[PDB]
């Protein structure tokens, strides 16, 4: 039972890896070396990725140190080995992935029974070398890591052979094809961008003239702009006529490693950051350097704050550079500030560099497994310095940073005490508790972060936990399913650490303008600094719309697939995120859905279309018409769709079905007239062979001529469309299936189905069918005269569907696919499967461990800059990443912008006037001018005019002595609700020159 | 001179430029390549983002300089 994936687990992984990875991945033994934080980070990613089997090897005894990141471990395992306490945790993540101890590693030769070996911070160099020279010379992939604590490194040596057989992941480009010159010069229909990229390849079809150009023969691009693309020469292949659709196809690509011997002496770098590429040469002798340390102090790193110890490691730097001049560069100095923290810091185990490690090295691990992705080649270092407190707040020397006997010891030893009771101090809201947000709060268990007596985590999500979360959302398992999100994680980060029992909120509330009760001033008050973890970018807008208004820091940060980013928001300081736009979603254009689709994604999204109508609106539709004795009345004077409305009513009340039978009667005609009858219209309208007023052929492009469908039930998707279109059409009407219990019978479909007579098509001369967007496009009261009386269908109710995409069961995603693919079939696409299917109409992200936890990792290294207040904005990082290439780059915030108006200065995003009380419209007015200089010539509350400058004197006697409540309740007419403690206004003034000015907006404090 | 911009995709751009020109105009390149509006783009570089009606020597845009052009993901 392998060579097949779970689904139903693995559904949103899978999105981004693709089958054929995950089933080199399910081949595939990992073998990792240590089992501190970094080591436990990366063994937990890869065994919810999914490999064969895990392997960890770590015979070290459990100290109280180690807990700084092993989330695993507890006080209890202190004096117990490593690997064995963490062995049977990391088994409840992927009860598919056996978790095994190697009790001993003497014996190297057992390192033959793995594929990807993975050493951490845990083995000396020395080892490193000679493990990694039994693994390169022996075909075994190799990958190390060290993270000392705010830097870190990783080393990639997959062999002298690997092959990448995908190097981003991205979906092949496609598009239409409107010529083909003799030299190979490929012009693109219209407008529509081609994509590609010089060096890519392509293969082509529906090439008429050019045949065997259609054959799969791949042809390497030149591009030549936007819009065209040359392929070599194709007059050998014939002479181009007209159609032709390229796809990208991706070649396999060799690449050669070297081992870690060679790549110490000439390395080889991708670098972490830009602005600091200049420091990778200083990190890689740094590095060395502690490993020489080390070899020279029996074992031990560099002491914490010692300045003897970090001069040792500069000489030891100094040494290699003199040795090595090409290293650094002819005359470029030892940076010594840098290298003098490396030592300051070497044994410090902070959290977000670890979870930034563990994720990066758990995805090359996989590129290393499967060939999907570019592998890092071969040294990436990473530093994040600027998360270092201010020496003048929190200054670090050997008392302040020295271990206290406590899991934050190793914390400590880069940040000092009183900072690290700062962080524990902390009062946070996350919202989100889903992947995101289990890392977050993992993160933040290790940190302490609202241990301490002022300190708490509030945390709320409004979602269930289901199946498909668990490859990602890892404080979650299988007999959590259908519990809180928020809840469970709350209770999984206090046995990872008990300091945080009774110190987190789990809520389970939406955070929304509908919840503001609860997430009131008062909660959002208290706030040291709020953090997304969300899904959705109108939670993102509201979320941020708040931090505003209360002036709240916030960290917020995304994910699709292998793809990240992370973006702070500081008061006074930053924009927010609304401040910016991200690309809209492409729409379809309607014409195209209707009558013209050409591509899998205008089917789904026309047959979900259908599903809605069968199966949820026109039984809301019939339910409304029996229970609301107005409702004919309201529907002619307030649709869009009026006729509509009726006709699915009508419908939905003379066809009413009474057996199964019935049903299947009802999903065949429903093939018929979908899939035979109205293209046959569409075909009667437009024939085959029509063309347009200039005699250029009407059916070209983007319009593919349609052939009706032949009903066959040896089709799959005929099956299915009947099958899922009858087992929907009895739940609506609340028939018992007769597939309820069973897999349905082909043969009885076929016999009911066989006794048929199914009306022959009659084309209708009337109806004009609408082509463009641009071109536009009574009997009612005998449709509403044929409606039935309600009073004759006393308790009749239908059962409206509610789309559930991951259940398997239900025939959602089985009718959805059928319909398209049938659909598909008319106008000759290609058809999808279900999986497929399911990722396109149920809007399904794309997402996977190692993205969450390295993106959270960083998240967590800009938190420690809020903890110290920095007004500096070139110390904050916003960070963007995508691991498939792999690539990192970071950027400092844009500034709030500023305004001025008369003398003052003020912060557009940030500065508003606050005024206590429900003061009087002329109080409000007087105080404007005599405080600000600013004549008010608007007062806005929403939408509503309160005042202007031009309201003439009777207009402004009504006003002018009401309180604002009072004003608002005469202008709407309607009260303030009672809860409200606040209301915005938007004012236009002129300023002391009689100039219009902007200015910030009116908070009005009840 | 020739910069580059790679985006989060994996894909190389080549841009025809000289130093003078501002943030908007390479922006309005990119246009003309990618179809993507400026105000869409968030053009990263040694550590800063390049904003609107500043210079590429501003930034200390270099000949074989390499931007990224990056977006903000929704999924988590
Ligand atoms: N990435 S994930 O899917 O693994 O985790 C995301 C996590 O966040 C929860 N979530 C999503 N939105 C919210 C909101 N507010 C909200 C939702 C929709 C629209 C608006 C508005 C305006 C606000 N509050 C709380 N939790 C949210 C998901 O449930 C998921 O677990
Ligand atoms: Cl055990
Ligand atoms: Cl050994
Ligand atoms: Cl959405
Ligand atoms: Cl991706």
């Amino acid at each position: 039972a392998a060579g097949e994936i779970d689904e139903s687990l693995y559904s949103r992984q899978l999105y981004v890896l693709g089958k054929e990875a995950m089933l080199k991945m399910q081949t595939s033994n990992v073998l990792i070396l240590g089992l501190k934080g970094l080591g436990v980070e990366i063994a937990k990613n890869v065994v919810l990725a999914g490999v064969k089997s895990m392997t960890v090897f770590d015979p070290e005894p459990v100290q109280l140190a180690d807990l700084s990141t092993q989330f695993f471990l507890t006080e209890k395992d202190i004096g117990q080995k490593r690997g064995d306490v963490t062995r049977a945790k990391l088994a409840e993540l992927n009860a598919y992935v056996p978790v095994n101890v190697l009790d001993s590693l003497d014996d190297v030769t057992q390192l033959s029974q793995f594929q990807v070996v993975v050493a951490t911070d845990t083995v000396s160099l020395e080892d490193k070398v000679k493990i990694n020279e039994f693994c390169h010379s022996s075909g075994i992939r190799f990958i190390s890591s060290e993270t000392r604590g705010l830097f870190g490194n990783t080393f990639v040596d997959l062999g002298d052979e690997f092959t990448v057989l995908d190097p981003t992941g991205e979906e092949p480009r496609t598009g239409m094809v409107s010529d083909i010159e003799p030299d190979g010069t490929v012009t693109m229909l219209d407008d529509n961008r081609h994509g590609l990229e010089d060096g890519n390849f392509v293969r082509f079809s529906e090439v008429e003239g050019l045949d065997k150009l259609n054959d799969g023969t791949l042809f390497k691009v030149e591009v030549l702009g936007p819009f065209a693309f040359r392929i070599g020469s194709v007059k050998e292949y014939g002479e181009y006529k007209k159609g032709g659709i390229f796809t990208e196809v991706k070649v396999p690509r060799k690449i050669s490693f070297k081992s870690l011997k060679q790549q110490l002496s000439n390395p080889e770098f991708v670098f972490s950051d830009f602005a600091k590429f200049d420091r990778a040469a200083q990190l890689h002798l740094g590095f060395q350097a502690l490993h020489q340390f080390a070899v020279r102090h029996n074992g031990e790193l560099p002491r914490t704050m010692n300045d003897e110890d970090a001069n040792e490691l500069i000489k030891l730097v100094t040494d290699l550079s003199v040795q090595q001049p090409e290293v650094l560069g002819e005359g470029v100095d030892v940076n010594e500030d840098l290298i003098k923290e490396l030592s300051y810091q070497a044994r410090g185990d902070i959290p977000g560099v670890v979870a930034f490690f563990g994720g990066l090295v758990a995805q090359e691990v996989l590129k290393a497994c499967s060939g999907k992705f570019t592998p890092l080649k071969q040294f990436m270092y990473f530093d994040s310095l600027e998360s270092l407190p201010d020496p003048k707040n929190f200054p670090r020397n050997e008392k302040t940073t020295q271990p206290v006997n406590s899991r934050y010891d190793n914390q400590i030893a880069v940040f000092g005490l009183d900072f690290q009771k700062k962080i524990a101090n902390s009062k946070v809201f996350l919202v989100g508790s889903g992947a995101i947000g289990c890392e977050m709060l993992k993160n933040w268990a290790l940190l302490g972060l609202g241990s301490g007596s002022d300190g708490y985590i509030v945390v709320t999500d409004n979602d269930s936990i289901e199946k498909s979360n668990l490859n990602r959302q890892f404080l979650f398992r299988p007999k959590d399913v259908g519990k809180n999100k928020s809840e469970v994680a709350a209770e999984a980060v206090c046995a990872m650490n008990p300091d945080l029992k009774g110190k987190i909120n789990a809520k389970i509330d939406k955070v929304g303008p509908e919840t503001e009760e609860i997430f009131n001033d008062s909660f959002w008050e208290s706030l040291d600094f709020v953090t997304n973890a969300l899904d959705n970018v109108d939670a993102r807008t509201y979320v941020d719309r708040r931090c505003v208004f209360y002036r709240k820091p916030l960290l917020e940060s995304g994910t699709l697939g292998t793809k990240g980013n992370t973006q702070v928001i500081i008061p006074r300081l930053t924009e927010s995120y609304s401040s910016s736009r991200d690309p809209p979603e492409k729409s379809i254009p309607l014409c195209t859905l209707r009558s013209f689709p050409n591509k899998i994604d205008h089917t789904i999204a026309w047959a979900k279309s259908l599903f809605q109508g069968y199966f949820t609106d026109s039984a809301e539709n019939v339910n409304m018409y029996l229970t609301q004795p107005n409702f004919v009345e309201q529907t002619l004077k307030q649709s869009g769709d009026v006729k509509g409305v009726l006709e699915s009513i009508s419908d939905s009340l003379s066809s009413k079905p009474h057996n199964f039978e019935d049903c299947i009667k009802w999903a065949r005609l429903e093939f018929e007239k979908k899939f035979n009858h109205d293209i046959k219209q569409l075909l009667f309208n437009f024939p085959k062979d029509a063309k347009t007023s200039n005699g250029e052929p009407f059916w070209s492009g983007a319009k593919r001529a349609p052939t009706p469908l032949e009903f066959d039930i040896y089709n799959n998707d005929h099956f299915h469309f009947v099958v899922a279109g009858a087992s929907l059409r009895a739940y609506n009407y609340g028939i018992k299936s007769d597939d309820s219990n069973s897999k349905p019978n082909v043969d009885e479909y076929k016999s009911v189905i066989d006794h048929m007579i199914i009306p022959e098509f009659t084309p209708n001369a009337n109806l004009k069918i609408q082509v463009n967007d641009d071109d536009p496009d009574d009997e009612i009261d005998q449709l509403v005269s044929s409606l039935p009386d309600p009073s004759t269908l006393a308790g009749f109710k239908l059962e409206p569907v509610d789309f559930e995409k991951d259940d398997d069961t239900n025939h959602h995603i089985e009718f959805i696919t059928a319909c398209s693919n049938c659909r598909a079939q008319n106008y000759f696409i290609e058809t999808a499967d279900r999986q497929k299917t399911k990722f396109i109409a149920g809007r399904i992200i794309p997402a996977i461990a190692t993205t969450t936890s390295l993106v959270t990792g960083l998240v967590n290294l800009e938190l420690y800059k809020l903890i110290d207040n920095k007004t500096d904005i070139e110390q904050y990082k916003n960070g963007f990443v995508n691991l498939a290439l792999p690539f990192f780059g970071f950027s400092e915030p844009i500034a709030s912008p500023k305004g001025e108006y008369n003398n003052k200065k003020y912060d557009k995003i940030w500065d508003r006037f606050d005024i206590k009380g429900d003061i009087k419209l002329s109080d409000l007015i007087e105080h404007f001018e005599k405080d600000e200089g600013l004549e008010i010539t608007m007062l806005s509350y929403g939408v509503s005019l309160l005042y202007a400058s031009f309201f003439p004197p009777k207009k402004l006697k009504e006003r002018l002595n009401l309180p604002i409540t009072q004003l608002v309740k005469l202008v709407t007419k309607k009260d303030i609700p009672a809860h409200v403690s606040t209301m915005i206004l938007e004012i236009c003034a002129d300023d002391k020159e009689g100039e219009d000015v902007e200015v910030p907006f009116i908070t009005i404090h009840l | 001179m020739q910069i580059f911009v790679k985006t989060l995709t994996g894909k190389t751009i080549t841009l025809e430029v000289e130093s003078s020109d501002t943030i908007d105009n390479v922006k309005s390149k990119i246009q003309d390549k990618e179809g993507i509006p400026p105000d869409q783009q968030r053009l990263i570089f040694a550590g800063k983002q390049l904003e609107d009606g500043r210079t590429l020597s501003d930034y200390n845009i270099q000949k074989e300089s390499t931007l990224h052009l990056v977006l903000r993901l929704r999924g988590g």
